[PDB]
C-alpha cells in the first residue's frame, strides 16, 4: 500500500548517471522488456504487443 | 552482452540443425555448474532439443583436439598429470549425466574420451571421466528400454558401449590394483642391523627389535600375498575377458564406426601386451614362477588369440622373461 | 526413477538373450539382483543371485547380498548361513561378525552358538553398546550364574563408560531384584552420578529408590534418612526441570504435584530455627518449587491452555518468591567442599534465572512488583494459583503452596549488578552449556546492555588467552576468547533476530524471552557442533579417538569467525562484532586489554570496508548454502547507511592509534572525520595533553602551550554543544551524557579564566597544506626484535 | 616486573597451582637480581648506568629471599637452558593507526598503579 510516482524515478536516473554509457544501458535495460512482452501476448494479439513495445 | 536468460528463446526460432549447433557453441563457454542447470531449463522451457544440443557439445569438445596417436617409443613415460584440455574433455560429461534419458549417450561419448586417455597412458584422467558416469547408469538404461515396451533387443550401439565400459572398468580395477601392490611390495620392513661392538643392553634391544621386525614382515608378506592374489584375478578378468575378448564386439548388426573399431584394436595392442608383461612381473617378484610360465598357455591359446595383439619384439620380450622365471625354477 | 519390474525384466532377458554362453549369463546374475532388489522384487533378487553363486562361489559379497535378503524374508537361520560363507571368504567384514551375534542373539538366546559369536563379537568391538546389550541378554537367561557375571559385566561397562545411563539403571535394577536396596541407594549417592541429572530416566529410578528406602526403615532416626530427604528433594527439583522441557504439560503438572506432596512431608519435620543441612535444603527447593511453578504457568499458556494476560501475573509471583529466597550462608568448613558449594550454585542458578524473568515480565513498568504483591501475595491469591496448577486434585490444606506463607514478600526489583553476580555464580553449574549462555546473552540484549561475555569466558576457558598473535591461522590450538567472544556475540544477535521475526505476530503479553526449560533452541545444530568441539577440546574431555574429527569441525568455522578468505558473513554480523569489541575495550582500564580489543575492533572494520564497497556499487553479497550465522535480510545495510559505518571504521582506526600511543597520528586521523564522536576524542586529547603539562612550576612555553591545549579543547566541545543545539538526536550517538560534556566545557572555562572570553583566532583558517597520500595503517609485520634502549612509553593509565 | 607479578598473586588464601606460579616469579626474580649483584662486583663502574642506588638492589635481594625462606637456597634449576626455540622473526612495534572505535566489552585492564 499507498504511491509510486517521484522517487523511484529519482533513483533510477541517479543510477544510470552512474554508467559509463547511460544512452548503451537504457538499450540494454529493454532486451528483458522486450521479450517478456512478446511472451506475454497471445500471438492473436500483435497489436497490443506493438503497443507494448511503443511504451518501452 | 552475457544475456544468458534471452538466448535460448530466439534460438528456438532458428531452423533446427541450426538452433542445436548455435546452441551447443553457446553451451561450450559456460563453465559454472549452476548456469549450466539453468542454461538446459530454458533451452526445454523455449522447446529446443536438448538431448541433440547436449550430445553436439560433448562432441565438439571431443573433436577440438585431432591430436595424432603418438607413437610411443618403450620408455615406462610416467603418467602425464590431467592438463586443463583434458580437464575440459572431463567436465563436458556433465551435461549428458544431467538428463537420465541420455545415459546411453553419456556411456558412448565417456567411452569414447576413455580410450583417447588409455591410448595416451593418462590412467587417472579415465578414472575421473569413469567416475562421472554414475554407477546405476547400465540398470537404468535397461529399465528405459523396457519401459518403451520394446520386446527387442537392445540396440547394438548401446550394448556394444555397455560390453566397452565393463572392459574399461577391468582395466582400471586391474591398473589400480597393481599400483596398489607396487607401493607394497616397495615398502618392505627395514631388517634391523647389529651395530658391530654393541653392548649387552644394545644387544637385548636388538633382539627386541628383531622380533619385532619378524612380525611387522610377516604382517607385510600376508598383506602382500593377499595384494598379489587380488592383482592376478583382475588382471586375468581382463586377458581372459568373457564372450569374444577383451574390447571386442560382440554385435556385428551395428552401423561401421572405423575409427572407433580401429582405436580398440590399437588399444588391444597396447593394454594387453602391458598387462601380461605386468602379471609376469607380479608372479616372478612373489616367486611364483611356475604360474609365470602357464602365462606362455594363455597367450598361445586359440580361445583368445592373444598371441595376435602382440608385436614380434614383445613376443620375444615375454619369451626372454618367461626363461628368467625358469632359471629361477632350475636354482630351486 | 525406481525402474519397473517390466523394464527390469526387459533389461534381464535382452542381456540373457546376448550372452554366448549359461556361464556368462549366469556372470551378470549379482547385477540382476541388485536391480530386483531395488524393485524389491525379492524372490527374483534370491534366483539372481543364486544363479550367479553357483557360478562364481567364492565371492563374498554375493554371499553376503543372499544373507540381506533371507534377512528380509525373517528366515534369520539362512541368513546366518550365508552370512557365516562371506565372513569365511572374507574375514576383514568385522561388522557381519557383529550381526550374526544379533540374529542369533534374536533366534535364540540359549543356542550355545550365541556365546561363541557375542565373545568373537567383543573381541573385534572392545566396549560397543550393542555387544553389552547381546551379553546382558545371554547372561538374563542363566540365573544365579548369570547374576555374578552380569554384575561383572556392568563394573566393567561402567568402567569403561561411568556416563552411560542405561547401565547405570540396569546396577540399579539388578540390586532391587537382590532385595540389596542399601546398596541402590549408595550407587545413586556416588558424586560421579551428578552428571547423569540431565536424564529423566535416571533422576526418576532415583526418586523411586530413596522413596522405597524411606518407607522401608519408617520409625528409625537415622542420619542417613535427613541425607536420602535432602537428595530426595534434589532429585524431585531435577525430574520436574526435565519433565517441564521434554514433556508435556500434563506431565509437569503430575511432576510438581509430587513434588509438592514432597516439600510438604519435609515441612513438619524443618523447624525454622534449625540450621540443618535438610533445612537449608529445603528453603532452596522452595525457591526453585516457586520458579518451576512460576515456568509450568508461562508454559500453559504457550501450549494455549489459557491466555498470556491471566498468566503472567501469578508466574511473576512465583519468580518473585523465588528470586527472594535467601542465599545458603557458606560457613567454609575446611575439608569436603562438594556438597555445600552444590546448593550455592543452585541458589544463584535461581536468582539469576528468577531476576531476568521478573524484568522480562514487567515490560518496564515500575509499579509491577507491587501491583502483583497487592493482588496475589494473600490466601486468595495462593487459592487462584493451586487452582490454575492443580486444578481441583489438591486441596489448599493437602499442597505445600496451600500452607507456605506468602504474605512476608519485598517489593525488591531485581538490581543489574546483584544479577551480573548471580549469572557469574549459574555459569558453574551449566558448565559452559552454549543455551544458557546464549540465553543470558539474549536477557542483557533486552535490557539494551551489553552481558559481560569477557567475565563468563574467563570463567569457563581459564587457560586461554585473551588475544593471538596469529590471525591468520585456523589451527584450532590457536583459539583466543576474542574468538569466542565474536562467537557468543553473533550467536545472541542472530537468536534475537530469529526471535522478532517469529514475533511479529505475537500477543503483546508474551514474554520477550521464555525460561530456558521451555524455551526453543536458540542456536543451530551448527554453532552447537562448533561450540561442543572447543569446549570438548579445550576442557580435555573429548571421548578418545574423536580429537581428530572435532579439530576439522573447528579448522573449517575459525575460518568464518576470523574473517578470513571467502568468510561467508553477512556485513552486519562484522557491524555488530566491532561495535561490542570497541564498547568493552573502551570501558576496560587495563592498557593491553584496550590494545587488545581495539586491534580486534580495526581488523573487523578492514574486512567490512570491501563488503560496503560492493554494497554502494549495489553488488549482493554471497551467501553460504549452509552458513555458521544465518542472513537476515532486515538487517542488510543501506547505501544511505554506508557513509556513518565508514566515518565509525575511522574512528575505530584513531582510536586503536591513540591506545598505541601515537597522539599526533590520532589527532590528524579525528580531524578528517569531522563528526561529534570524533570532536569528543580530541577534546579529551587536549584536555589529557594539558594535565600533562599541568605541574605547579611551569616556563612560560609550557604556559602557552597549556592554554592552547584548553582552548584547542573549549573549541571542540563548543562544536558538540552547537551540533546538539542544532539536532538533539546526536544526543544517542554521543558516547557520553551530554551532561558530561558541559560539566567539562564548564570546568575548562573555570581553569582558562574569564579574561579570554572575547578574543578568538578564526580556529580552521591555517592547516589547508597536505594533499592526499594515503596512509597505511600498517599493523608491523614480526621484524627481529633489535633492542634500541631510548623512548621509555610516556603514558601511564591514571 | 617479576616481583609485581607475585605481589599480584600475593592474596592471603592461594590454590597449588597459584602458589608454584608466585614461587617461581621470586625465584626468577632472585636470578635477576643475583646477575646485577654479580656484574656489580665485576664492574663497580656499573652503579652509574643503574636505575636506582645499589643499596636499593641489594635491599630488595634480601626481602625476596626473606620470602622464599631458607628451605630453597640448594636446588639452583639452570636458569638459562630451556629456550634456545624462536627464529627471527622482525617484531614490529607497530603504533596502531586510527581505525574505528569498535566497541568489545571483555577484557577490564589488569593494571592499576599502586
Amino acid at each position: 500500500l499507498d504511491s509510486p510516482s517521484f522517487t523511484e524515478d529519482i533513483t533510477l536516473s541517479a543510477v544510470m548517471l552512474q554508467e559509463e554509457d547511460p544512452g548503451e544501458a537504457a538499450t540494454m535495460s529493454m532486451y528483458p522488456d522486450f521479450l517478456k512482452s512478446f511472451l506475454e501476448h497471445p500471438s492473436s494479439a500483435v497489436f497490443e504487443l506493438i503497443e507494448q513495445y511503443e511504451a518501452t | 552482452e552475457k544475456q544468458i536468460e534471452l538466448i535460448a528463446f530466439y534460438v528456438s526460432h532458428l531452423p533446427q540443425e541450426l538452433a542445436i549447433s548455435q546452441y551447443a557453441v553457446f553451451l561450450e563457454n559456460i563453465t559454472d555448474p549452476d548456469q549450466r542447470q539453468r542454461c538446459l531449463e530454458l533451452a526445454k522451457e523455449a522447446g529446443l532439443d536438448v538431448a541433440s544440443i547436449t550430445k553436439t557439445v560433448v562432441e565438439n569438445t571431443r573433436k577440438k583436439d585431432a591430436g595424432e596417436f603418438a607413437h610411443h617409443d618403450f620408455a615406462p613415460a610416467l603418467d602425464s598429470g590431467t592438463s586443463e584440455e583434458d580437464r575440459a574433455k572431463i567436465d563436458v560429461i556433465d551435461w549428458l549425466v544431467f538428463d537420465p534419458a541420455q545415459r546411453a549417450e553419456a556411456l558412448k561419448q565417456s567411452n569414447a574420451i576413455m580410450r583417447k586417455f588409455l591410448a595416451s597412458k593418462k590412467h587417472e584422467a579415465a578414472k575421473e571421466v569413469f567416475a562421472k558416469i554414475p554407477q546405476d547408469s547400465i540398470a537404468e538404461i535397461y529399465s528405459q528400454w523396457e519401459e518403451q515396451a520394446m520386446d527387442s533387443a537392445l540396440p547394438a550401439e548401446d550394448d556394444n558401449a555397455i560390453r566397452e565400459h565393463l572392459c574399461i572398468r577391468a582395466y582400471l580395477e586391474s591398473h589400480e590394483a597393481f599400483n596398489e601392490w607396487f607401493k607394497h611390495i616397495n615398502s618392505p620392513p627395514q631388517k634391523p642391523t647389529l651395530v658391530g661392538q654393541a653392548s649387552f643392553t644394545e644387544k637385548v634391544a636388538h633382539e627386541h627389535k628383531e622380533k619385532k621386525y619378524e612380525m611387522d614382515f610377516g604382517i607385510w608378506k600376508g598383506h602382500l600375498d593377499a595384494l598379489t592374489s587380488d592383482v592376478k584375478e583382475k588382471i586375468y578378468n581382463v586377458l581372459l575377458f568373457v564372450d569374444g575378448g577383451w574390447m571386442v564386439d560382440v554385435r556385428e548388426d551395428t552401423e561401421e564406426d572405423p575409427e572407433r573399431s580401429h582405436q580398440m584394436v590399437l588399444l588391444r595392442r597396447l593394454c594387453l601386451p602391458m598387462m601380461c608383461f605386468l602379471l609376469h612381473t607380479v608372479l616372478h617378484n612373489t616367486k611364483q614362477y611356475k604360474d609365470c610360465l602357464r602365462l606362455a598357455d594363455i597367450v598361445s591359446s586359440e580361445n583368445q588369440k592373444l598371441y595376435t595383439v602382440f608385436s614380434k619384439t614383445e613376443m620375444r620380450n615375454l619369451l626372454q622373461k618367461l626363461r628368467e622365471s625358469s632359471l629361477m625354477l632350475l636354482d630351486l | 526413477m525406481r525402474r519397473s519390474k517390466a523394464e527390469i525384466q526387459r533389461y534381464v532377458e535382452n542381456a540373457q538373450n546376448s550372452a554366448s554362453s549359461p556361464r556368462e549369463k549366469s556372470m551378470k546374475g549379482f547385477l540382476f539382483a541388485r536391480l530386483y532388489y531395488e524393485a524389491k522384487e525379492y524372490e527374483l533378487a534370491k534366483r539372481s543371485v543364486s544363479s550367479y553363486i553357483s557360478v562364481q562361489e567364492r565371492d563374498p559379497k554375493a554371499h553376503r547380498f543372499l544373507g540381506q535378503l533371507f534377512e528380509i524374508e525373517g528366515n534369520v537361520e539362512k541368513a546366518v548361513g550365508c552370512y557365516k560363507r562371506s565372513l569365511e571368504l572374507n574375514p576383514t567384514q568385522k561388522d557381519l561378525t557383529l550381526r550374526i551375534a544379533e540374529l542369533i542373539c534374536t533366534l535364540n538366546i540359549k543356542d550355545g552358538r550365541a556365546e561363541y559369536w557375542v565373545e568373537r563379537a567383543s573381541k573385534l568391538f572392545p566396549g560397543s553398546p550393542e555387544i553389552y546389550r547381546l551379553k546382558e541378554q545371554l547372561l538374563s537367561s542363566q540365573g544365579e550364574a548369570g547374576w555374578n557375571q552380569l554384575f561383572d559385566l556392568i563394573q566393567a561397562e561402567l568402567f569403561a563408560r561411568p556416563n552411560d545411563v542405561y547401565v547405570n539403571l540396569k546396577l540399579v535394577d539388578l540390586f532391587l531384584s537382590n532385595q540389596r536396596l542399601e546398596e541402590a541407594v549408595l550407587h545413586c549417592l556416588k558424586p560421579e552420578r551428578r552428571a547423569l541429572r540431565t536424564d529423566i530416566e535416571w533422576c526418576s529410578c532415583v526418586v523411586r529408590v530413596f522413596k522405597e528406602y524411606l518407607a522401608s526403615k519408617q520409625g528409625q532416626k537415622n542420619t542417613n534418612m535427613r541425607m536420602i530427604t535432602k537428595e530426595l528433594l534434589l532429585a524431585q527439583c531435577d525430574v520436574v526441570f526435565l519433565t517441564l522441557s521434554k514433556k508435556d504439560v500434563q506431565k509437569s503438572k503430575e511432576a510438581l504435584e509430587r513434588f509438592d506432596q514432597a516439600l510438604l512431608s519435609v515441612k513438619q519435620s524443618v523447624s525454622g530455627t534449625d540450621a540443618s543441612d535438610l533445612s537449608v535444603t529445603f528453603y532452596e527447593m522452595r525457591g526453585h518449587y516457586y520458579m518451576h511453578a512460576g515456568t509450568l504457568l508461562l508454559k500453559m499458556a504457550q501450549s494455549c491452555e489459557v491466555q498470556w494476560k491471566a498468566l503472567i501475573e501469578p508466574a511473576a509471583l512465583c519468580y518473585l518468591l523465588a528470586y527472594q529466597v535467601p542465599k545458603p550462608k557458606s560457613k567454609p568448613v575446611k575439608g569436603d567442599d562438594n556438597g555445600q558449594g552444590f546448593l550455592e550454585e543452585l541458589a544463584f542458578d535461581r536468582q539469576s534465572k528468577s531476576g531476568h524473568l521478573l524484568l522480562t515480565l514487567s515490560h518496564g513498568k515500575q509499579n509491577f512488583i507491587s501491583e502483583i504483591i497487592e493482588t496475589f501475595a494473600n490466601q486468595c491469591g495462593q487459592s487462584i494459583l493451586l487452582k490454575f496448577l492443580f486444578e481441583d486434585n489438591l486441596s489448599m490444606q493437602d499442597s505445600f503452596m496451600g500452607s507456605d506463607d506468602i504474605s512476608y514478600v519485598e517489593n525488591r526489583v531485581p538490581d543489574l549488578s546483584e544479577l551480573s553476580q548471580h549469572d557469574n555464580g549459574s555459569l558453574r553449574i551449566h558448565n559452559g552449556d552454549l543455551q544458557h549462555l546464549t540465553w543470558l546473552g539474549l536477557q542483557w540484549h533486552f535490557l539494551s546492555t551489553l552481558p559481560p561475555l569477557r567475565k563468563w569466558l574467563k570463567q569457563i576457558f581459564p587457560r586461554v588467552p585473551q588475544e593471538t598473535s596469529r590471525l591468520e591461522s585456523n589451527i584450532p590450538e590457536s583459539i583466543c576468547l576474542l574468538d569466542l567472544e565474536v562467537f557468543l556475540l553473533a550467536v545472541v544477535q542472530t537468536s534475537y533476530l530469529q526471535l522478532q521475526d517469529n514475533n511479529t505476530t505475537a500477543d503483546p503479553n508474551r514474554p520477550r524471552c521464555l525460561p530456558l526449560p521451555i524455551c526453543k533452541q536458540l542456536f543451530t545444530d551448527r554453532q552447537r557442533s562448533w561450540w561442543d568441539a572447543v569446549y570438548s577440546l579445550i576442557t580435555k574431555k573429548a571421548l578418545p579417538g574423536t580429537s581428530a574429527k572435532l579439530r576439522s569441525v573447528i579448522q573449517h568455522d575459525l575460518t568464518t569467525l576470523r574473517a578470513q578468505e571467502k568468510h561467508g558473513l553477512q556485513p552486519a554480523v562484522l557491524v555488530n562484532w566491532a561495535r561490542g569489541l570497541h564498547k568493552t575495550g573502551y570501558s576496560l582500564n587495563s592498557f593491553y586489554d584496550q590494545k587488545e580489543y581495539m586491534g580486534r575492533c580495526v581488523h573487523y572494520w578492514k574486512k567490512l570496508l570491501p563488503l560496503l564497497d560492493l554494497v554502494k556499487q549495489k553488488k549482493s553479497i554471497p551467501e553460504p548454502v549452509d552458513p555458521l550465522f544465518k542472513h537476515f535480510h532486515n538487517k542488510d545495510i543501506k547505501v544511505s547507511e554506508v557513509k556513518d559505518l565508514e566515518d565509525e571504521a575511522c574512528i575505530a582506526f584513531a582510536t586503536l592509534d591513540l591506545v598505541d600511543g601515537k597522539t599526533e597520528d590520532a589527532i590528524i586521523a579525528f580531524e578528517s572525520v569531522k563528526n561529534v564522536v570524533a570532536y569528543w576524542n580530541l577534546a579529551l586529547i587536549y584536555q589529557r595533553k594539558a594535565e600533562e603539562i599541568e605541574n605547579d612550576c611551569l616556563p612560560a612555553e609550557e604556559q602557552e602551550e597549556f592554554q592552547e591545549c584548553l582552548l584547542k579543547c573549549k573549541g571542540f566541545l563548543k562544536m558538540i554543544c552547537d551540533e546538539y543545539s542544532a539536532y538533539p538526536s546526536i544526543a544517542t550517538s554521543l558516547p557520553v551524557p551530554v551532561e558530561t560534556v558541559f560539566e567539562m566545557l564548564d570546568s575548562v572555562k573555570q581553569s582558562l579564566g574569564e579574561a579570554m572570553d572575547d578574543h578568538s583566532p578564526a580556529f580552521m583558517e591555517n592547516h589547508s597544506v597536505l594533499t592526499t597520500s594515503a596512509i597505511k595503517h600498517s599493523t608491523p609485520s614480526p621484524t627481529k626484535l633489535t633492542i634500541s634502549p631510548s623512548k621509555s612509553a610516556r603514558f601511564s593509565p591514571k
